[PDB]
RNA sequence: CCCGUCGCCGCGCUCUCCCCCCUC
RNA sequence: CCCCGCGGACGCUACGCCGCGACGAGUAGGAGGGCCGCUGCGGUGAGCCUUGAAGCCUAGGGCGCGGGCCCGGGUGGAGC
């Protein structure tokens, strides 16, 4: 499945296929790691915080 | 008249009374909510005879009849009709009940839908 | 893949209801509405769901087609059965069993269709 | 009462990975089934290694 | 037309010196003062009959103030003709020194 | 091919049935032979004593080779050596019984734990009732009731012991595989003696219960199970 | 097919026959009885009838369910005992034999002394302390709740009618067949009526029981009186 | 396919024919 | 080569479900689990709410070994 790389149609502003296709970027077959995403999200939401004392 | 559960076993409660806190009788500042005694000389903790009993795992209910209402069902809290339809395939084991903050006009519709779906409601006449 | 997506949504999903020591899952094509790998209505290449008809009579049997897995607009074929109860159950049984289309959901779909039809017949006094 | 000691009753060992990695847990499911349903001891060793921590799974060099 | 039940006295609960097992009771049956005489009464139904304030339904009759706790003799107690009895609900402690009836109902003679 | 596989399954099941019947017949005949052996031993002792008395001499019977040991005291305040010997005898609870093959090594262990045990020489009826009413096997480290001969045959079949009769024989006559059969037996969990004890803190010969009572252990066993 | 034979193995103790395997083999002559080797229509066809309506229809009996409950109950395991009550064995106390005088202990005939006739198929005793003596008709009673006295009469050669069975003595009732909401009273028919058949049978049995009762002195007065516990007497000391 | 009266174990009868005793 | 029957319960949140055996004292102390509880943030519940939120009161109905929780009635008046 990872080696599979389909063609995704590009849709027009009217919502219909325009006949153009883009091969799926390989990033959409990257591993899905909810634990890593949670770790990065948890540690990156702390960075916009404003100090209180 | 009421909808009946799938099976109606005999519910055996090992203990029927609450576990009151030690000395919650002698004080108003001490609520009856159970707190484990940790005093060095506490006779309830040391389990002397005639004292307040301590909750432990041996009092646990039979897993077949745990969380089971006297009607034979198990309750599920619902806040609207959509949450009510999750019990469509659990008609004869789980009974819905409407949340306390659901308005009267909305709980009327929930009651009607539950009657249609043959779901038992533990508080069907609650705001009227 | 079904197992990979299940490892993602088994405890983190907007359809998840964890309450009263019970767990329910409310995605559209879930028979028995339980949080389970077998009955999840989203993660499988082929799913079957039974819903009440748009009007107050009949059932809608919706099955997932094979080709457009990533195209949710056309991924589901819905048919309406508005016959008597025995013929409706026979139709659903033949959709699931004869097609070999996910035969582990046959009795779940039959029982859900029975529940829907029984709810559609008028309430008693 | 019986005259036994209970300080060694609970055996301390990994029964599952402490990791929440879903791909690791998937292949743990696979090799759990393999270990249960085959007589091979290779599968059992591989499964118990999959449970292990990173310091118990040191890297292996090409040399 | 006649009594048809032996008179017994609710003597107390089955007990040690400082522990009390209220689930079973000791009865002194009149005229039974040896352990070898208690064989007749084993298994016999025994009732503690009392009166209360509210009326309760009477089987085969109109409601009256009479209530009853049923039980049966289970075994002999001691050497002096006392017997043990298990009632459906543990006998109230106000009944100590009061009348129990032993009804002969499940007779073996 | 349905008929062929049906015939194959029928032949397999018939072969299973024939093997089971052969095993049942073997068990039956082994039990009959053991009955013959038991009565021969019982009569031989009487005959030897009779001929000694006829000659005017004494027949001294063989010292008993089998003992039944019951732990009669509890687990509180036990000295370390007594504790270790009781664990080696597998008596870790009060009113736990076990069989002990008697020799110098085991007797000198019994002398250590004498205040804590009541032991003696079980007879055939005692062995029978202990195995049949309270016999459990240590099968895969579990205490499994001996409800089927297959349980005995799976664990002790390699020693020729394939039934309760074989087990009883191997215990009563000590035999060559006594260690295996006895350790296969989970220690017996007897009840409290019905009728009471005389005095558990003193020896039997001074009016108590501890120590060696030669053949009164059978009277004790009848009440403890 | 051959006609059935008796057991050919007498029961000396329950579960053990008198003869062994080989003895039974020879008694059955199994040496010459050796053998080496050698439904219900689900659907019915019916002529439906009608021009161009097809010839017939294969109508299946035993149609499939129209509705399925949301959940079911697993079936029970098999228990190898536990016969129904109609097939239970019936045990009667040795002291209770036909003609024995019994003391009823429960019911409206509490304390009355009646005559025992026979044990019915359900194990209930059939008694009639004759209706002219103590107002006890042909009635059923439970042997647990009677005291068997040592006084008896020889009621051998009296004929109990064959139709005096448990089905004969079973109670009759009929309520709310067409009646659903109880506001109009159904409290009629509560008066049980003595059937003339019951009167006929009572007279038939009494006409041959009473002459035997009058044979021995002051038995009729004994049957007329009721049993009571005097404050000095004790049932464990009483010989009944 | 109307609800596995099922496994192990112990038995009985028939697929052989005569008789004997009560009963229709 | 199943077919007069086209048919046949449940299950398997695999972090789930099932079976079998033994066991259960505990201060100081350690560990695990907590669908115990409080406040706030990111998501999510096409969540709840003036046809009545929070809070409080309650000889009301219950659940859990328990921490606690849910529901009824009242009061309250804007949020949870
Ligand atoms: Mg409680
Ligand atoms: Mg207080
Ligand atoms: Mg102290
Ligand atoms: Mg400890
Ligand atoms: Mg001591
Ligand atoms: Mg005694
Ligand atoms: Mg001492
Ligand atoms: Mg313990
Ligand atoms: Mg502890």
């Amino acid at each position: 499945m990872a080696c599979a790389r389909p063609l995704i149609s590009v849709y027009s502003e009217k919502g219909e296929s325009s006949g153009k296709n883009v091969t799926l970027p390989a990033v959409f077959k990257a591993p899905i790691r909810p634990d890593i995403v949670n770790f990065v999200h948890t540690n990156l939401r702390k960075n916009n915080r404003q100090p209180y004392a | 008249a009421a909808l009946r559960p799938l099976v109606k076993p005999k519910i055996v409660k090992k203990r029927t009374k609450k576990f009151i806190r030690h000395q919650s009788d002698r004080y108003v500042k001490i609520k009856r909510n159970w707190r484990k005694p940790r005093g060095i000389d506490n006779r309830v903790r040391r389990r002397f005879k005639g004292q307040i009993l301590m909750p432990n795992i041996g009092y646990g209910s039979n897993k077949k009849t745990k969380h089971m209402l006297p009607s034979g069902f198990r309750k599920f809290l619902v806040h609207n009709v959509k949450e009510l339809e999750v019990l469509l395939m659990c008609n004869k084991s789980y009974c819905a009940e409407i949340a306390h903050n659901v308005s009267s006009k909305n709980r009327k519709a929930i009651v009607e839908r539950a009657a249609q779906l043959a779901i038992r409601v533990t508080n069907p006449n609650a705001r009227l | 893949s079904a197992h990979l997506q299940w490892m993602v949504v088994r405890n983190c999903s907007s359809f998840l209801i964890k309450r009263n020591k019970q767990t329910y899952s409310t995605e559209p094509n879930n028979l028995k509405a339980r949080n389970s790998f077998r009955y999840n209505g989203l993660i499988h290449r082929k799913t079957v769901g039974v819903e009440p008809a748009a009007d107050g009579k009949g059932v809608v049997v919706v099955i997932k087609r094979r080709s457009g897995q990533r195209k949710p607009a056309t991924s589901y074929v819905r048919t309406t059965i508005n016959k008597n109860a025995r013929a409706t159950l026979s139709s659903i049984r033949h959709m699931i069993r004869k097609n070999k289309y996910r035969p582990d959901l046959r009795m779940a779909a039959i029982r859900r269709a029975s529940a829907i039809l029984r709810s559609q017949k008028p309430v008693m006094v | 009462g019986v005259d036994i000691r209970h300080n060694k009753d609970r055996k301390v060992r990994r029964k599952e990975p402490k990791s929440q990695d879903i791909y690791l847990r998937l292949l743990v499911k696979l090799y759990r089934f393999l270990a249960r349903r085959t007589n091979s001891t290779f599968n059992q060793v591989v499964l118990k290694r999959l449970f292990m921590s990173r310091t118990n799974r040191p890297p292996l060099s090409l040399s | 037309s006649g009594r048809l039940w032996s008179k017994a006295i609710f003597a107390g609960y089955k007990r040690g010196l400082r522990n009390q097992r209220e689930h079973t009771a000791l009865l002194k049956i009149e005229g039974v003062y040896a352990r070898d005489e208690t064989e007749f009464y084993l298994g016999k139904r025994c009732a503690y009959v009392y009166k209360a304030k509210n009326n309760t339904v009477t089987p085969g009759g109109k409601p009256n103030k009479t209530r009853v706790i049923w039980g049966k003799v289970t075994r002999a107690h001691g050497n002096s003709g006392m017997v043990r009895a298990k009632f459906r609900s543990n006998l109230p402690a106000k009944a100590i020194g009061h009348r129990i009836r032993v009804m002969l109902y499940p007779s073996r003679i | 091919n349905f008929a062929e596989l049906k015939i194959k399954r029928l032949r397999k099941k018939f072969a299973q049935k024939m093997l089971r019947k052969a095993r049942r017949k073997l068990i039956y005949e082994k039990a009959k032979h053991y009955h013959k052996e038991y009565r021969q031993m019982y009569r031989t002792e009487i005959r030897m004593a009779r001929m000694a008395r006829k000659a005017g001499n004494f027949y001294v019977p063989a010292e008993p080779k089998l003992a039944f040991v019951i732990r009669i005291r509890g687990i509180n305040g036990v000295s370390p050596k007594v504790r270790k010997v009781l664990q080696l005898l597998r008596l870790r609870q009060i009113f736990n019984g076990t069989f002990v093959k008697l020799n110098k090594a085991s007797i000198n262990m019994l002398r250590i734990v004498e205040p804590y045990i009541a032991w003696g020489y079980p007879n055939l009826k005692s062995v029978n009732e202990l195995i049949y009413k309270r016999g459990y096997g240590k099968i895969n480290k579990k205490r499994i009731a001996l409800t089927d001969n297959a349980l005995i045959a799976r664990s002790l079949g390699k020693y020729g012991i394939i039934c309760m009769e074989d087990l009883i024989h191997e215990i009563y006559t000590v035999g060559k595989r006594f260690k295996e059969a006895n350790n296969f037996l989970w220690p017996f969990k007897l009840s409290s003696p019905r009728g009471g004890m005389k005095k558990k803190t003193t020896h039997f010969v001074e009016g108590g219960d501890a120590g060696n009572r030669e053949d009164q252990i059978n009277r004790l066993i009848r009440r403890m199970n | 097919k051959g006609k059935p034979h008796c057991s050919r193995n007498p029961v000396l103790v329950r579960g053990i026959g008198r003869y062994s395997r080989s003895a039974m083999y020879s008694r059955k002559a199994m040496y010459k009885r050796k053998y080496s080797a050698a439904k219900v229509l689900a659907t019915v066809t019916k002529p439906v009838g009608g021009d161009k309506n097809g010839g017939t229809r294969v109508v299946k009996l035993r149609k499939m369910p129209r509705y399925y409950p949301t959940e079911d109950v697993p079936r029970k395991l098999l228990s190898h005992g536990k016969k129904p009550f109609s097939q239970h064995v019936r045990k009667l106390r040795a002291s209770i034999t036909p003609g024995t005088i019994l003391i009823i202990l429960t019911g409206r005939h509490r304390g009355k002394r009646v005559v025992f006739l026979k044990q019915l198929a359900s194990g209930l005793l059939l008694v009639t302390g004759p209706l002219v003596l103590n107002r006890v008709p042909l009635r059923r009673t439970h042997q647990k709740f009677v005291i068997a006295t040592s006084t008896k009469i020889d009621i051998s050669n009296v004929k109990i009618p064959k139709h005096l069975t448990d089905a004969y003595f079973k109670k009759k009732k009929l309520r709310k067949p067409r009646h659903q909401e109880g506001e109009i009273f159904d409290t009629e028919k509560e008066k049980y009526e003595i059937t003339e058949q019951r009167k006929i049978d009572q007279k038939a049995v009494d006409s041959q029981i009473l002459p035997k009762i009058k044979a021995i002195p002051q038995l009729q007065g004994y049957l007329r009186s009721v049993f009571a516990l005097t404050n000095g007497i004790y049932p464990h000391k009483l010989v009944f």
